[PDB]
RNA sequence: GCUUGAGUCUCGUAGAGGGGGGUAGAAUUCCAGGUGUAGCGGUGAAAUGCGUAGAGAUCUGGAGGAAUACCGGUGGCGAAGGCGGCCCCCUGGACGAAGACUGACGCUCAGGUGCGAAAGCGUGGGGAGCAAACAGGAUUAGAUACCCUGGUAGUCCACGCCGUAAACGAUGUCGACUUGGAGGUUGUGCCCUUGAGGCGUGGCUUCCGGAGCUAACGCGUUAAGUCGACCGCCUGGGGAGUA
RNA sequence: AGGAGGUAAAAAUGUAUAA
């Protein structure tokens, strides 16, 4: 049960990009929910959140650009 | 869709009492409504075949209400439709 | 009657004339009653990957109510503005505040 | 509409028509029409210059406005007509200080609609404004070659210059054809598309649809006598000679561009 | 991806390469498109799991090891 | 001659062989080495081997720059892509740092079916 | 007449459900320019092809088109076909809570009507990559195939038409009943949310198994068990789902 | 224990009578 936001219940947000720091890999990817064990939920919100910051260049798509 | 609004007028308009927002009167009239209000949706799109079928569906749904209707109080039955402007 | 979250970047240029531009935004949602609720100004960020050009960026997020007709016209200001690039508009999920 | 013509006859079995139930019927507007009595293609000689035209009902040239020449006015479009002159429907429009002038119709043109020109002018289908104002990528049509010229590129049924790049002092768009041209910044341009598109699929079906458009009779060059033309003569249908023009210029493959003076515009050539 | 490990590196030390994609991706889109085997596969695959979870549940049996 | 002190050693290693370009600090190219260039056409070209006689083949031809310190890039899935490196370190060359800038397409264009 | 069938309303929740319009990055290809030099590309081994006209490699800039890594999961949604970047506008269905209301309005359905992957067809655009046809080089007794370099229609969009597939859980739809276990997903209630819980109550869904059944394999509360309503369909193979 | 990379040219046919 090794979660983060599922004890802290909110709408995850794409502005918190320190948090959001700690679910993408060095290289960009990110990563899976089988690593994480974060609630399928919140893992698609995530993933809603983390590409919403990705689109306005708070996160990188990769290592080089 | 049918707007909270909209749907309060309806129900205060057909039926019985101001909670009766169940009789057959109401639903045939509520439907109505929304029927109306997806001839715009149609009349742009007309690909759209998925909510079509939602369209269609609740064509029958009326129809059956009014089979039923006009089985069981026949004289309320013509006053529904001169109201509602239906069947042709 | 939506609640939007407007998010949109600025050239760094005119982020000089920034305050303005918003000044400009804001009036015409108030000049169709809408309520704004946030106004943080993020200031002049560092990017991730260059847009274009432009290692240096400059924010402004707005988190405004409005009705549809109006934020219509408004994001088209967006697009036909070279000083603007991109524009992001998402969903009400009830207004927030103190958003960061 | 694009109706296909029901067969009642032997010659109206192929007339897809174009009909279009918005074009305003009675006589266009009388103080913009003069003549234009037809030549069929014979010069101050009187010789016949350029093949094929002649006959034709009468037509009546009417002074469509290119140049744009207002400022700051609006403009509300009155109504669509028809004009034989072209291909495009020309459109009836009214000042705010009372003044009719014509102008093409874009594709997103109703009667009824608000329009002007001019550099403040707003970006919307109609309007008109100088290559400077407008956003690198959009669609326009009536482009201009030099200031204040008045409009020679895209003004056919259902064309459209893309402009491509804007490096300056220059606006590199795109013709229709391909080619991709470098035109001057200050040149006025309208924004949208032309309208009436489905003048493509408008087939003539007998030939009095061709006939009494213009168009005369075409000879084949293998029908011909050999005095005539340099194809044909023959025992029966024999054909040899490398495809020529009727004075002996290699067509069907020759590139005939030449005036050097224009080559410092010509950015890529049509492929 | 990246790496420099400052001073004492000295050596390739970067396997870890191997765990982000480096080659997994590579020996993948190198061709077939499939467009669905790998709905096949993957059902094939999973199912290959659950082989493993049945066999952990039957692992409680002597045979003398 | 140029005198360049910086130099990026980028290594397209794939399934045949493994071409390798020592360029400046810039992108300009300043002289390579493949493995068949070494002249082991065949079988043998795609072995970790023709990466390793790579290097040394590339090690040379640079001595008018000389070289100090690197900025390997590797690039391809190889079977050259890891031995070349090594063959680097040897050389008498400093990798600063290592990065693999592989093409990994977001879906982009349908990959060929070449292969049964 | 009544309400347990069926349906409507109030507040919420999840979702690649559908249509329309925008937009971002990565990568292939092409074009223009710089650096730079003999191979590159390819295979089991080769050759055709590209390349001293200067490729491949690399970098800067630009043009375009199609697809949207990672998330991604026997995970979700739709009646089925199917549907996955992100954003907006329009819109359908499901599910739950606690109440209110209509009062059998229900189930199935020959003919009929609508939807229906991919291929194909017509008209008009687009065309990167991929790729039937086809060409060339190999392999081969021969190779009109597999393999290789190229390459068109097509793949894409808009509007019409085609109505077939192993359109498959090879299981028609609907309702009732008959021991369990491990999960996933999505709700919700109660208690101390004192702490990732504890105990329940619904939908959807995966897997393993008892009775029972089946020719066996297997299916097994989302049945192929025990029953009911209705419809479709079969009567040896080949001939033939053809004349 | 849990996941990834790499490994395989060519080679056709056997009629017609036994429990």
């Amino acid at each position: 049960f090794c979660r983060f936001t599922a004890e802290g219940v909110q709408e995850i947000d794409y502005k918190d990009i320190a948090t959001l720091k700690n679910y993408i890999t060095e290289s960009g990817k990110i990563v899976p929910s089988r690593i994480t064990g974060t609630r399928a939920k919140y893992q698609r919100q995530l993933a809603r959140a983390i590409k919403r910051a990705r689109y306005l260049s708070l996160l990188p798509y990769t290592d080089r650009h | 869709s049918l707007s909270t609004e909209a749907t309060a007028k309806i129900v205060s308009e057909f039926g019985r009492d101001a909670n009766d927002t169940g009789s057959t009167e109401v639903q045939v009239a509520l439907l109505t409504a929304q029927i109306n209000h997806l001839q715009g949706h149609f009349a742009e799109h007309k690909k759209d075949h998925h909510s079509r079928r939602g369209l269609l569906r609740m064509v029958s749904q009326r129809r059956k209400l009014l089979d039923y209707l006009k089985r069981k109080d026949v004289a309320r039955y013509t006053q529904l439709i001169e109201r509602l402007g239906l069947r042709r | 009657m939506r609640h939007y979250e407007i998010v949109f970047m600025v050239h760094p240029d005119q982020s000089e004339q920034v305050p303005g531009m918003i000044e400009r935004y804001t009036a015409a949602i108030t000049g169709a009653e809408g309520k704004i609720h946030r106004l943080e100004d993020w200031g002049r960020r560092q990017l991730a990957y260059p847009i274009n050009k432009l290692h240096k960026a400059h924010y402004v997020l707005m988190n405004v109510e409005a009705p549809q007709e109006v934020i219509d016209e408004l994001e088209t200001t967006f697009r036909f503005n070279d000083a603007v690039i991109r524009s992001m508009v998402m969903r009400t999920k009830h207004a927030v505040t103190e958003a960061s | 509409a694009v109706v296909k013509c029901k067969p009642t006859s032997p010659g109206r079995r192929h007339v897809v028509k174009v009909v279009n139930p918005e074009l305003h019927k009675g006589k266009p507007f009388a103080p913009l029409l003069e003549k234009n009595s037809k030549s069929g293609g014979r010069n101050n000689n009187g010789r016949i210059t350029t093949r094929h035209i002649g006959g034709g009902h009468k037509q009546a040239y009417r002074i469509v406005d290119f140049k744009r020449n207002k400022d700051g006015i609006p403009a509300v479009v009155e109504r669509l007509e028809y004009d034989p002159n072209r291909s495009a429907n020309i459109a009836l429009v009214l000042y705010k200080d009372g003044e009719r002038r014509y102008i093409l119709a874009p594709k997103g043109l109703k009667a009824g609609d608000q329009i002007q020109s001019g550099v403040d002018a707003a970006i919307k289908p109609g309007n008109t404004l100088p290559m400077r104002n407008i956003p690198v990528g959009s669609t326009v049509h009536n482009v201009e070659m030099k200031p204040g010229k008045g409009g020679q590129l895209a003004r056919s049924a259902g064309t459209y210059v893309q402009i491509v790049a804007r490096d300056g002092a220059y606006v590199t768009l795109r013709l229709r054809s391909g080619e991709m041209r470098k035109v001057e910044a200050d040149c006025r341009a309208t924004l949208g598309e032309v309208g009436n598109a489905e003048h493509m699929l408008r087939v003539l079906g007998k030939a009095g649809a061709a006939r009494w458009r213009g168009v005369r009779p075409t000879v084949r060059g293998t029908a011909m006598n050999p005095v005539d033309h340099p194809h044909g003569g023959g025992e029966g249908r024999n054909f040899g000679k490398h495809p020529v023009t009727p004075w002996g210029v290699q067509t069907k493959g020759k590139k005939t561009r030449s005036n050097k003076r224009t080559d410092k515009f010509i950015v890529r050539r049509r492929s | 991806i990246k790496v420099r490990e400052n001073e004492p590196f000295d050596v390739a030390l970067r396997r870890f390469k191997r765990s982000c994609e480096k080659a997994g991706v590579l020996a993948e889109v190198r061709r077939r498109e499939f467009y669905e085997k790998p709905t096949t596969e993957r059902k094939r695959a999973k199912a290959s799991a659950v082989k493993r979870h049945a066999k952990k549940l039957a692992r409680e049996n002597a045979r003398r090891t | 001659r140029k005198q360049v002190s910086d130099g990026v050693a980028h290594i397209h290693a794939s399934f045949n062989n493994t071409i390798v370009t020592i360029t400046d600090r810039q992108g300009n190219a300043l002289g390579w080495a493949t493995a068949g260039g070494s002249g082991f056409r065949g079988s043998r070209k795609s072995t970790p081997f023709a990466a390793q006689v790579a290097a040394e083949r590339c090690a040379d031809a640079v001595k008018e720059y000389g070289i100090k310190n690197l900025e390997v890039m590797v690039k391809g899935p190889g079977p050259g892509r890891e031995s070349t490196i090594r063959a680097l370190n040897a050389a008498g060359f400093r990798i600063t740092n290592i990065t693999d800038v592989t093409p990994i397409p977001h879906n982009g264009c349908r990959p060929p079916k070449k292969r049964r």
